[PDB]
This record gives C-alpha cells, structure tokens and sequence, in this order.
C-alpha cells in the first residue's frame, strides 16, 4: 500500500501541477487583455479630458 | 509573491484558514489542559 | 416653412431657416430627392439654424437644398390596418402591398404614461421552458429582457418564446426589428404566412412588422423601434388589447444613438457613448408598459458588447426589466441550451407569495446547489474530483444532473439539431427539479439528463443507454 | 470658379479641408490636380472635408480640386474577371486598361425583405470538413475566424479553386464568379495568390481588388465595398458570385486609423462607435434574391483574425452578430498537423443546412453525430466511439489547393461512416484516402456520375459503393 | 523657396513660407546654425504655414528664423562608398572619417515596388548556417525576427549573416541601429573592425551602418530605419544584389512612431499608440521585398512589451514577418552556439510546396525527435535510450563554428551549403552514426567532417 | 423639517448611481470637463453636501434626527469603482450585500465580515 | 566638467520618476498632447538625452568618464509602467530591490535573478 500510494500521489500531483499551468496561461492571457483595455481607458478619459477645454 | 494563496482569498485562501484555526484550536485545547 | 441645407456630416443635417424655425422633433422633407428623406430637428443651433438626424442616406446633398417643415413629428400610421404588414421606420410599407390604408396616423414621440396609470398585476406567463419556467419565470404584462454576447442564442430564444407564446395569444402581436439582419426578418416574415399568422388575403393577421435592420444609416435604426412602440401602444390604448411586443435587437438603439452623439457635437460619455444614454433609454423604455387602459408583454433581446455585462448600455437596461433571462457563452460552450445562466437570471414574480411554495422551494434549491458547485470549481479544476468529501461529490454530482436538465430541445431548433422540440409544463418541470433534488436518480447517468423533457424523457435516455 | 472647383486649405491626417465646391454633394468623388481621387465626407458652411484615396504627400494647399459630379463608384461588369485592380477599380497588373461600360456606387443600400428567398442552393467549397459540417449555401455570410497563419486564406483560395468544375461545364445555373479583396495584406502575398489562381486557371473567373499594407487607409477602407459592388453586379443580373475581404480586421484598423485622425471619440479598444455599422452595412449585401429579382445570388467569406484565440473580443463579436455562422481554426489543431484546422464544436452554419446536397446529408448527418459522441466521450462501448472519433478526424484533414468534388467527399465520408476503417490503425487512415480516391477515380467514374446527376445515394448506389469499398479494403495494405 | 520659423514646440516646429510651399515629407534646413538642423514637413496647416518634425534639437530656434526648402525629401548618400561608414538619419558621417564621396543620393521616402515587380513564388536564401538553414530557413525579400538579446551571441549572428550573404551571394548588408544606445553602438562598430566585416584600411567592407541614436529626437529615430532601408534599396535596384538589412530594433521603430504622433497631437489609439502604427510598419516593410532586380532580406529584432505577444507592436510586427529565430539561453549554456532555439525558431515557408519535400521532412524529423528527448528528459524504456542518444547527436550537429570568430576561438568557420546539412541531418535521423560518439557532431560543419573528429 | 422640528426621519436614496448618473449627464452636456468615466471633477462633493445633512440633533436644537441609508449598485462585484468608493468614504459604514451569498440561501445576503456600522453598539438596546 | 578633463565622475540621480512627474507637470500646464499617463511625447527623449551624457572617453579625450546611477521607484513593483519602461530600455542594466527580499532578512535586498548588468566581468578585476 504504500509503494501504490506514493506512486498515485506522484501522478496526482503531477497532474495538479499540469491544471495549475493551464489555468496560468489563460489568466495570463485574461491578465494582458485586462492590463491593454486599462491603458486604453485611462487613455480616452485623457484625451476627452482635454478635448473639453 | 509569499503567501499569495491566503492573499488571494479564493477557494484555497478559505481551507487554508480553516487549517490554521483547526490545527490551532486543537492545540489550544491541548495546551490549556496541561497548565 | 423652408429652409436650405448648410452643412452635412454623416448622418446629421445642418438646416437654416429663414423664417418658421421648426420645433424640435419635428420631421422635414428634403426637396430634390428620388425617395422621402425625412430628417427629425434635435437640436437648435442659433441663427435660426437647427441641427437633425437623418432617417435615410444622406449621398447626394448639395449645401443649399430646400427643405419642407411638415409640421408635426415623424407620423406612422396606426390602426387594424397594419396588421400582417411590413413598414419602415418612417411608416411606409415595404412588404410591396401597397398603401396601409389606416384612419388615423399617431407621431412615434409620444409621452410616457403617467404614475396613475400603472398596472400592478403579476400573473405568471409559463413559457414551456425549464429554466425560464423554473428559475426566473415571465409575467403577463411584464418586461422581458434577453440578455448575451454575439451567437449565444438570443434570436432562437425570442423565435421560440414567438413560437410558444403568440401563436397561443389571444390579443395582437407586434415584432420590431432593430438593427438586425435582413435575412431574419426575410425569414420571420415567410414563415409567420406559412403559419397562417400573417394572412395576405383577409384581414385575420394578428401580428405586424415594423423593420430597420442592420444596414439601415442609425438614424433609422435609432427611430424603428419607437415606430414599433407607437403601434403597439395604439393596440394598447385605443383598442384595449392585449398586446405582444417583441424587439430584437433593441441595444443597437442606443449604439445607433452613440453613432450620432459625436456628430451632435456632445462630449463622449464613458466607453464613448452619448452622455444621454441613461435618459433616452428611460425615454424609450417607459412608453413600453402595462397601463390600466391595457397590457404590453414585452420581450427584448439585449446584446451585450464582447460578452461585458457592465458595459454601460446593458447595465442600463437591467433596471428597465420585470424578467432578466442573461445568456452565458460558458455555458453555451458546455452544450446546454438555452444557455441560460441560472445564478444570473432573475424575475420579479419568483415569490412565494406568487408562484407557490413549492416552486419556490425547487427554484431556491437548484440555485443553492448551483452556487455550491459554482464554489466547488476551483478545487476541482486543480486538486480533482478526488480530494473532495462524499457530500460534495453528492452535490458536484447532482449540481452536473441539473445543469444537464435545465437544457431542453426547442422546435425552432428542430432544423439544425434533428431533436425534436419539447414543451414542458410548468409543473413537470417543478416535479422533475423536485426529484432530481430529492435523489431518487442518484443513479442515472448524468448524459441521461441532456437535452430532454419532462424527467420521464430522463428515465427513458437512462433505460436506453444501459 | 468656386462651384465646381475649390482650392485644398490644408491637407494632413489623410483628409483635405478644400475652400469652394458649392455644388459638391456629400459622398461625391473628387478629383485633385495632382491625379489623386477623393470622397467629400463633411459639407460645412465654409470648406469641404475630403477623404483622399491615395498619400497626402501629393496633395499641397493651393491645389485645385475639381468635382466629377459622380457619388464614388467602381467600374463593374464581366469585363474584370481575370484583372487585378485596386480599391477604385485600376487595373494594377498592366494589361491595359478595364474596359467597362457600367459603373456602381460603392455605397448602395443593401436589399430589403422582400427582394430575398431563403438559401436553397449549395456553395461548394471543395473541403471535406466545410462541405460536410459547416455546409454553405448562395446567398449565405459565412465567416472564417481565427489566429495568424491557421489557415484562413487557404480555405478561400481553396473555394475560388474549387468552383472551377463548375465554371467549365454547361450549366449556367451552377456558375460562380468569385471576388477576392485583399485588405492589409503584403503585396508579395497577393501577388503569389494571383500566381496561385493562374495556376490552377482559377483566374478567368476571379475578379481581385487590392489595397495592400502599404496603401493609404481610404483605400483599406474602401476596397470591401468596392469588391461588394463587382459582386452585387453579378447578383443583379442573374449570376452568383462568392467574395472574400481577407480580411475584416485590417479594414477595421484602417477605419479606426481614419477615425482617430478626425478626432473622433474612441470606444472600446479606441475603435469608433460606428465600427459595427461599418461591417454590417457591407455584409449586408451578401443575399440570395427571388426569381422577381433574377434569382442571383452573392455569397460572403469574411475572414477576422483574432489574437491569442479571444472570440469575444470587439470587431470578432461584431462580426459574428452580423454573419450566418463562422468556422473557427485553431492554433492548437493547426500546430498538431489537424489541417484544414476547423473546430468542429464551435463552427456552425445557420442557413446553410438547407443548401447541402442529399447524398452529402445522408453521409454527413451519421458523421456529425459520431463527431459529437467522440467529442462528448474523449470500457468496450465507449472505446469503439474514440477509434471512429480518431477515423473520422483523419478523415476529416486535406491537403493545400486540391478541393474536392462533393461526389468524391461523399464517397470518402461513405467509406468513413460506415465503419471500413476501424480496422485500419490511424497513422494508415490518410494513406488510404488518396489511394482510395484514385481507385474510384480511375474505374467508376460511372457511380461517381450517377451520384453526381442523382444528387443523392440510391439503394443501387449504396449497394455499388458498398462492393467498391469492401473489394478495395481487402486487397490493400 | 525661403520660409520662416513661426513656432517652436518642443520638436516640432511650424514654419510659414510666402512662396512655393513646400509637399509632406520634405526636408527643409534651417539656417544660421553651427550644426545642420533639418526639418521634415508632416502637415499643411493653412495660411502658408507647414508644421514640421526637427530630426535635431530644437534649442537656440528663433521665431522668424529662416529656412530653405530642400526641394526633396531627406537625400542620403547611396553607393558602395557608405560600405564600412557610420551616417546617421541625414546622411552625414558620424565617424569622423570624411565625408561619404558617393556619386548619387536617394530619398528615404518611396514608394515600395509595384504588383508587376514583384516575385511570384517564394524562394530560400541559404546563410550556411545550419540550424537556420533546416528547421526555420530564412525567405528571399523575407523578414525574420530575432528573438534573445544579449549573452546569447546576437552580434556574433548577426556578423555571420553578413559574412556568409557576402561569401555565397555577393550581397551586402545595411545596420539600421534604432533607438541605439551610443555605448553599444561603439560596442558593434569595433566588433565589426576587428571581425573584419569592416575594413578601414581597404574598400573590402562588406556592411554599412546607419544609427539614430537613443539621444534623438523621435523624428530621427522614426526615419532611420527608411535611412537604412534607402541605402539598401539601392544596392538591391542598381546593383540587382540580394541585400541584408538588419533593423535593431523595430520596437524602437514603433515606440519613435508613436511618440512623433503624439508630438504632432493625434489621437492615440489601443494601448497609446499611434493610430497610423499598422499604415507606418506598412510603409517601412513593404519596401523590403524580392523584386525583378535583387531582394532585400531584413533581419529585425524584436523586443515584446510586457511579454504580451498581443500588444499592438508584436502584432503588427508579426504580421509582416516570414520567419523567426529565438536564441536562448537555455541552448547557450548548454554549449552550442549559434544559440539558435531550434523547436522555437518558425518559418513560413518549412512547406513541402516551398522547400520541397526532402527537406520538409528531414526538419520535421529533426524536430520530432527534438520533442521526443525533451518529452524522455522529462521523465529522467527498450528504444527510447537510441532515441535520446540521437537526440543527442543532432542537438551537437546543429551547432556550428563561425568564421567571424577565428580569430578568437582558432577554429575555422564553416559555411555548410544546403544541401549538405539536408543530408547530413537526414544520415543522422537514419542511422547512418549510431557508432560515433557523442562529441563528434559538436562543433562541426558538415557530416564528412563529424566522421573526420570521430576518426581522433 | 422633520429633523429640525425635534421629529425623526429616515431618508432612503434608491439609488445614488443613477443620481451621478444624471448629473453627470448634465454636466457634460453642460460642457463641463469630464473626470473618472467621465463624471465631473465633484461628483464626491454631489454626495458629501447630500449625505452630511443626515445629523441628530442636540437639544438646543429640538433634539430631532435624520437617518440616511444610501443606496449603491455595484458592478460585477466592484467596490473599488469611482461612485462606489466616494459613498463609502462618506457615511458612516456600510451594508455589503453579495450575490454568492444570496444564492447559497442567505436572505438577506449581507456580507457580516464586510458590513460596519461606525455607530455600533453605542446604538442598541442593552438587551440586543 | 570631470568627464572631460580626464577625471571620473558618479552622478546619482534620485530619483528619475519626480522629475519624469514635474515634466510631465509643465508639460500639461503648457497644453502640449498628453500620452499613455498623460505623459507627454518625448519624455522618453527627456531621459535618454540624459541618461546619454554618462559615457567612457578614449584615450584621446582624456579618458575620463561619468557613471550614472539613475533610481526609479516602482509602484507595487510594476516594471511595465510608462517611465519605468523607458529608463530601463534606456540603461545598461538594472539593480532590482524587493520588499519580501527585505522582509526576509536579506540586505541589501537586491534580487539577483531580476537584476543584471549588461557591462558584465569586463566591468570586474580579475580577482572578482
Ligand atoms: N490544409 C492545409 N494543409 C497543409 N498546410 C496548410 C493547409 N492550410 C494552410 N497550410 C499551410 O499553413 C500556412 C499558412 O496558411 P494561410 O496563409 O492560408 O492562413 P492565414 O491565417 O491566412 O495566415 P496569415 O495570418 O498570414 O494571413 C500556409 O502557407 C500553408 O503552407
Ligand atoms: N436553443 C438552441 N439550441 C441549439 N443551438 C442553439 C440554440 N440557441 C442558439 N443555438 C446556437 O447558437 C447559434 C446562434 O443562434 P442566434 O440566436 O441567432 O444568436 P444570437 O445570440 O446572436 O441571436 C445558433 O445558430 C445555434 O447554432
Ligand atoms: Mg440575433
Ligand atoms: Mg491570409
């Protein structure tokens, strides 16, 4: 049992690490997508900012 | 970014709590008796 | 009155008048034209110059083209007569029918009813839908709003609710296209005369059509839907009927006012829409209720722009709504349609009070155990379904059971899925929620549950696929 | 004479504010006296805004701007098909000039409900998993979304290509001219698609307009509707045409560009708040008229480009409000060989279902569902779903500028559906395929012709490709 | 025609003529100044004034200062006398060693070719290296960009490259240094004088240098690359050669762009760039291309803001790119050089259709049996070992000597031809050299010369 | 007048978000500058001027009071937006209400661990 | 003066974001176009005409020379930011200080995997 054990620990950990990489690279994704429609905003409220005057 | 999981306050931010103040009441409870 | 025309950007005119400045919200005819171009004053300007939105293209204005004031605002005709027919937002009918031959035309600017005029009565409207049924169900003479991003299911939800409700009406229907596609209405108008809806040789049609579709300059597609408003609310007043309303889409109303706002000379709002978006929503949307001279049912479907729920527009139409039905792509993506989201989705007659405490009860406890799931999903996305307790995987699993069950097979969908439509009775679907809950199909697999009816349907996909 | 002619007041930002043209009308063509065209934008009470088509460099203050007196229109007729032109209508590839008599505007309404019928008739692509999945039919905007290089323009040129078979023949009813718009695109790269076209002899049926990355943002932004109207001459008449704007995003950056310089206000991703009327007042013209109209038909292929796969972006939601369905390519298939790489699970085809040929239905409809069971799966039950999953799915891939007829797809998908590969392993399933093809190809072109003049299987066909299959799958490797 | 300075602003000045206004994009000289000060004509703003971008400081202007119109846009010095020669964006030398004695100057604003220049089927330009060569080959009028920056051996490739286009196609090469931070500018000049791809000495220089330094004002660092890109243009349409063009960098391109945009008072687009950024990456890279005479093939290293590969200056540089080599410094400190990534490094045309189907198949094997001994490395069975021990050998094969490097290593440098390195990776993939050891393939060039290591 | 005339009343604002949305379309139709998502530059002191005047009085005064209860609607859970922090900036604590906890059955959703009242149990019957 | 006259200068400045701030100050009082953080055009131009001036002379020079130390302060460690950007596209490296560094008991809290110097060994003696 413990030979059986520490082998389905080690798959279950490698697969937890395997989600893990998963749910970073579409976060990062979401990250960049969030952090590009920051700067554009803070852009527009600029740019209207100094329109108005 | 130490400690970030209990930062973040998600799903695994939660259980890590409620481990800390599992474990820690436990041994409270086992630290009072001995005094 | 004349006037000439000064200056052209897009799709506002710039008018001068010498004398006889026309009031705002009027429509003017432009002289020299092959077809009518009316333009509705918005704005006066100084001078005795007004500013106006075009209803048609404005190609081929020269500076200094006459203009007639008609002296009154854009005027549609009303009545029995335009029902079966097809007209533009101008009231003129496309449908090659000739003229529609009413007794009384009404402008599409009106006043929204007054206070004292209100109606407070919440029927239930069953829709034979599971999860509208079940989760946020509709009110007679209430306010539907269909909410989701592009190609979740928006028309086929408000073609099915045509298909389950105003066929089985008893009043008048009204269909406003905004802004939409051709084709789609090309397709409705075809089929509601097959279906004997629309009849072309007597005067037994019960639905009319009003249409400015997406390739339509957003003056016409600002002003369609409050054609659409006007002759549904002629049904309402002067008739008493009971009256169905459905607009698709009725967002690009206020897109089409944004495509204006700049050339209107305003400072863009955030997103760069009108600052008067909030206002000339409320304005439209006001005229669309329940009066005590008559009711209004109305379904609106309502884009969500890159799918962003708080994009201003769509967080300014929740507050317009009785019923808010709001379409998920993550849930489309799952296979489950509608692609209702049903911890999204809400309705102001689910109340124990109004529905029964038993539907109620069944309507609460699916959204708890959703919310459970929904709780649920980041430990089993990363530490598996393994590291869960027993009753969270009793919860995972029946949480995955109704999710399965709140999808259903509609019969506008017949074409493109071979499954037959299904049309479940409220309380089926009360009774199959309510088992599933209890346990007693803790058994069955969950594919057992994708895409049926009643749950006997469930029991017969479980029998056939052991 | 300020009436018919005005004097540039200054020229920057791609437009040209010009004192004088009285009597110009809005959305007119002007020409300026350095050669270049332009469009009057803004009439206002004291100088005319101008779009100029082409660089502001060759356009100083002072120079004098004549009118045409003609709203902005292209040449169209049969006379283009065969030449490259640019977004207004000049022949670029040297063989003199076009020699039409008919002139359109570029900014014609599209028609209403009543001059439209349902799609009835099919558009064949040539590619297996369009034709059998995503079916499109005459009249249809079906749009093509996905990464960079996943394979978008291939399956256009493979379209163009394909109609070829149909274009040679007798029938006059079964003709597709076809428009391809390049819109952003390197230079090189139309010019080795034009190669591409004469090759295959795809050309003399194929009308292409150019407005490359190097050209100004007026012509990005015009050459979609100018390609539309070479297409709704055919739709007018009678014909059929299938027109491609490779691609949407691109003109799209070049409006946004030209909205910016007019100090415009910015909405989401600084795009214009008219960014959706400007793609949907286009695809709008893609329609199947009834036969009071003639009964023609013009079919749109958009192609949108999105970044890292997000098809909830801004232009990618627009324009997926406004088409009948797309075909979504993925990198992750494209990388792992999948090619043609479609999603199966999130291309759709609204409308086109009812175009599809019978025999391709009968194979099609078993396909779909064995697709959906192997995608919903992945014991001994099971397990037979993954291998004829795994069949199908390399059934499913092609090669690169060899379309196929719907006669030999459906014999392929036959071969695939029902059930003569599971005993093959699937690294051999391709393999197969081509020598198959070749074998029905070079003995029974008589059961592919009665296919082919039937439109469906018969029990006498079935039963004939039931022998073909079976003799060919025991005596082969 | 004489004009007058009516406004300074920072870098931009608007300058008010009474005579023959002058078109966009001329060059006009400012006058009464120590040091040559040029302006280039962005706007007409009405009333016989033009606003301009100053390619120098603008400190010390006075208003009513006058200035010449030049009568053309920026003239830059064109010839095989720039070869070896530093000029900066208006073509004066920046060496101090004389002037540039050309006999013709050209523009940097044109055109790019017409639709009947151009070529019709893609073809590959050999370099001699290998791993470039196979698994990510580099296209004739093509764009490649070159990812990794420094401790990754970037000069040294990028020396190669113009010593092997000079050696296998009598072709020579343009820098384009934008944005260049002057101490590594010196830095490149005395690596390419003692490498001896620059001869000060003799007219045997094989590259020619055009820096706008990181010091400039936003128009210059905007013009240099169409500096470089004009010095190549003639080599390429006079001399009918297959020109290199290296631009470093071209996000500094982009970042010049957007900051001249914004000095002219445009709108900003997504993410603060200019709303013209795909029109003026357009304009630049349209010239590089194959036409009837020669071609030009640009090199450009790209910098990726933020490492997010959708922002707007990746994706627009990506668009127009027909290849990529990442050098890594995971390849570096394992030991082979060039550092090339070979499972990182693409190529559009690695198509059967295009480089034919021996090899196609031969870089897709490579590449295959490079993801199988990372896969088996991941796990560190009965073939699996042979797999790693392949794997192995064709890591050492890809690296490479260069010749640019004799003199400080003593090794010779190898320029492997095409077809050598087809075949040689093809024996490898067979079979041919299971026997040989492991460090016989390091360092070599083709495959004779791995079985003549073996032999000691 | 309640509150000056040694009543009590309680005033509800349902909600203030669309107050500042209103006077933030007055304002920039007024061609005044925009700020944050374009609201003017004192949308803060819109609410601060409105929501100081709730006060209990001495006895001096009448020895009335105005209660005040504000209403803020939150986008996707964002409390961190513009109007939403100014409010909280302002009163005197704040009633968080969640939708996660309205769905997992707690009606009324209010979020204790978030929900402060300044006042506390300076305000409750010693019983309570 | 020292880096011409065969000497060596350190300059220090501390720090380049309150003068990237002040300029961007003048720059918005004077009206001219705002960028990405109201930022104006050519304040990357600002600091590299700075950042420039700190060179090794030649031997025929007088083989002096100017060391720069620039600092910049970062805002929860955001290299990505407008200025932070700049000056580090400008530099030839960059020694990076953290606070879980700090915390940790590590100081000079200089984190080495982030940090680098481009001048690298050439910059050390042969002891180092
Ligand atoms: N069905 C296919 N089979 C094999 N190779 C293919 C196939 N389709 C495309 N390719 C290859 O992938 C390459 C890129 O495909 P393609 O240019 O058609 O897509 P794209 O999305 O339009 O690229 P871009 O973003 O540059 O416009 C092609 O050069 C071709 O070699
Ligand atoms: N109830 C449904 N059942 C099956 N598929 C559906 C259903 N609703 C939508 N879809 C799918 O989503 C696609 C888009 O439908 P549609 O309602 O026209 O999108 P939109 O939200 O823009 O109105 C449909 O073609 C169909 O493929
Ligand atoms: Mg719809
Ligand atoms: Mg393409």
């Amino acid at each position: 049992s413990t030979t059986s054990e520490q082998s389905a620990r080690m798959t279950a950990m490698d697969n937890a690490s395997k989600n893990a990489s998963e749910m970073i690279d579409k976060l990062t994704l979401t990250f960049n997508r969030t952090r590009q429609a920051v700067i554009t905003k803070e852009l527009i409220e600029i740019i209207s900012g100094a329109a108005a005057l | 970014g130490a400690g970030s999981i209990r930062e973040a306050g998600g799903a695994f931010g939660k259980r890590e709590q409620a481990e800390e103040e599992r474990y820690f009441r436990a041994q409270s409870r086992e630290q009072l008796a001995a005094l | 009155a004349t006037g000439r025309i000064v200056a052209v950007i897009g799709a506002v005119v710039d008018v001068q008048f010498d004398e006889g400045l026309p009031p705002i919200l009027n429509a003017l005819e432009v002289q020299g034209r092959e077809t009518r171009l009316v333009l509705e004053v918005a704005q006066h300007l100084g001078e005795s110059t007004v500013r106006t939105i075009a209803m048609d293209g404005t190609e081929g204005l020269v500076r200094g083209q006459k203009v007639l004031d008609s002296g009154a605002p854009i005027k549609i005709p009303v009545g029995p007569e335009t029902l079966g027919r097809i007209m533009n937002v101008i009231g003129e009918p496309i449908d090659e029918r000739g003229p529609i031959k009413t007794k009384q035309f009404a402008p599409i600017h009106a006043e929204a009813p007054e206070f004292m005029e209100m109606s407070v009565e919440q029927e239930i409207l069953v829709t034979g839908i599971k999860v509208v049924d079940l989760l946020a169900p509709y009110a007679k003479g209430g306010k539907i709003g269909l909410f989701g991003g592009a190609g979740v299911g928006k028309t086929v939800l408000i073609m099915e609710l045509i298909n389950n409700v105003a066929k089985a009406h008893g009043g008048y229907s009204v269909f406003a296209g905004v802004g939409e596609r051709t084709r789609e209405g090309n397709d409705l108008y075809h089929e509601m005369i097959e279906s004997g809806v629309i009849n072309l040789k007597d005067a037994t049609s019960k639905v009319a059509l009003v249409y400015g579709q997406m390739n339509e300059p957003p003056g016409a597609r600002a002003r369609v839907a409050l054609t659409g408003l006007t002759v549904a609310e002629y049904f309402r007043d002067q008739e008493g009927q009971d009256v169905l309303l459905f607009i698709d889409n009725i967002f690009r109303f206020t897109q089409a006012g944004s495509e204006v706002s700049a050339l209107l000379g305003r400072i863009p709002s955030a997103v760069g829409y009108q600052p008067t978006l909030a206002t000339d929503m409320g304005t439209m949307q006001e005229r669309i209720t329940t009066t005590k001279k008559g009711s209004i049912t109305s379904v609106q479907a309502i884009y969500v722009p890159a799918d962003d729920l708080t994009d201003p527009a769509p967080a300014t139409t929740f507050a317009h709504l009785d019923a808010t039905t709001v379409l998920s792509r993550a849930i489309a993506e799952l296979g489950i349609y509608p692609a209702v989201d049903p911890l999204d989705s809400t309705s102001r007659i689910m109340d124990p009070n109004i529905v029964g405490s038993e539907h109620y009860d069944v309507a609460r406890g699916v959204q708890k155990i959703l919310q459970d799931y929904k709780s649920l999903q980041d430990i089993i996305a990363i530490l598996g379904m393994d590291e869960l307790s027993e009753e969270d995987k009793l919860t995972v699993s029946r949480a995955r059971k109704i999710q399965r069950f709140l999808s259903q097979p509609f019969q506008v969908a017949e074409v493109f899925t071979g499954h037959m439509g299904k049309l479940v009775p409220l309380k089926e679907t009360i009774k199959g929620f309510q088992q599933i809950l209890a346990g007693e199909y803790d058994h069955l697999p969950e594919q057992a549950f994708y895409m049926v009816g009643p749950i006997e349907e469930a029991v017969a996909k479980a029998d056939k696929l052991a | 004479d300020l009436e018919e002619t005005g004097r540039v007041l200054s020229i920057g930002d791609g437009i040209a504010r010009v004192h004088g043209l009285r009597n110009v009308q809005a959305e007119e063509m002007v020409e300026f006296s350095s050669g270049l065209k332009g469009m009057s934008l803004n009439l206002e009470p004291d100088n005319v805004g101008v779009v100029v088509f082409g660089n502001d460099k060759l356009i100083k203050e002072g120079d004098i701007v004549k009118r045409t007196g003609a709203i902005v229109d292209v040449p169209v007729g049969e006379e283009l098909l065969g030449r490259v032109v640019d977004a207004l209508g000049n022949a670029i590839d040297g063989k003199g000039p076009i020699g039409s008599k008919t002139r359109r505007r570029v900014g014609l309404k599209a028609p209403g409900i009543i001059p439209r019928i349902s799609v009835r008739e099919p558009m064949q692509t040539g590619i297996k998993a369009v034709d059998s999945l995503v079916p499109i039919g005459r009249g249809q905007r079906e749009l093509i979304i996905g990464d960079r290089q996943t394979g978008k323009t291939s399956i256009a040129i493979d379209t163009i290509i394909n109609q070829k078979r149909f274009n040679d023949g007798s029938d006059e009813k079964k003709k597709l001219y076809c428009i391809y718009v390049a819109i952003g695109q390197k230079r090189s790269t139309v010019a080795q698609l034009v190669k591409r076209l004469t090759d295959a002899d795809a050309m003399k049926y194929t009308i292409v307009v150019s407005a490359t990355a190097s050209d100004a943002a007026p012509l990005q932004y015009l050459a979609p509707y100018s390609g539309c109207s070479m297409g709704e001459y055919f739709r007018d008449n009678g014909k059929h045409a299938l027109i491609i704007y490779d691609d949407l995003s691109k003109q799209a950056v070049a409006y946004r560009q030209m909205s910016l310089l007019l100090r415009r206000p910015p909405g989401r991703e600084a795009y214009p708040g008219d960014v959706f009327y400007l793609h949907s007042r286009l695809l709008e013209r893609a329609a199947k008229m009834n036969d009071a109209f003639g009964g023609g038909s013009l079919t749109a292929l958009p192609v949108i480009e999105t970044q890292a796969g997000d098809v909830s972006a801004y232009i990618p939601t627009n324009v997926i409000s406004i088409t009948d369905g797309q075909i979504f390519l993925e990198t992750e298939l494209f990388y792992k060989g999948i090619r043609p790489a479609i999603n199966v699970g999130l291309s759709v085809s609204r409308v086109g279902s009812a175009a599809q040929t019978r025999a391709m239905k009968q194979v099609a409809g078993t396909m779909k569902l064995e697709l959906a069971q192997y995608r919903e799966v992945a014991d001994a039950a099971t397990q037979q779903l993954l291998s004829r999953g795994v069949r199908l799915t390399e059934l499913l891939k092609q090669g690169q500028y060899s379309p196929m007829a719907i006669e030999e797809q459906v014999a392929v998908i036959y071969a695939g559906v029902r059930g003569y590969l599971d005993k093959l392993e699937p690294s051999k399933i391709t393999k197969f395929e081509n020598a198959f093809l070749s074998h029905v190809v070079s003995q029974h072109q008589a059961l592919l012709g009665t296919i082919r003049a039937d439109g469906k299987i018969s029990e006498q066909s079935d039963a004939k490709l039931k022998e073909i299959v079976t003799n060919f799958l025991a005596g082969f490797e």
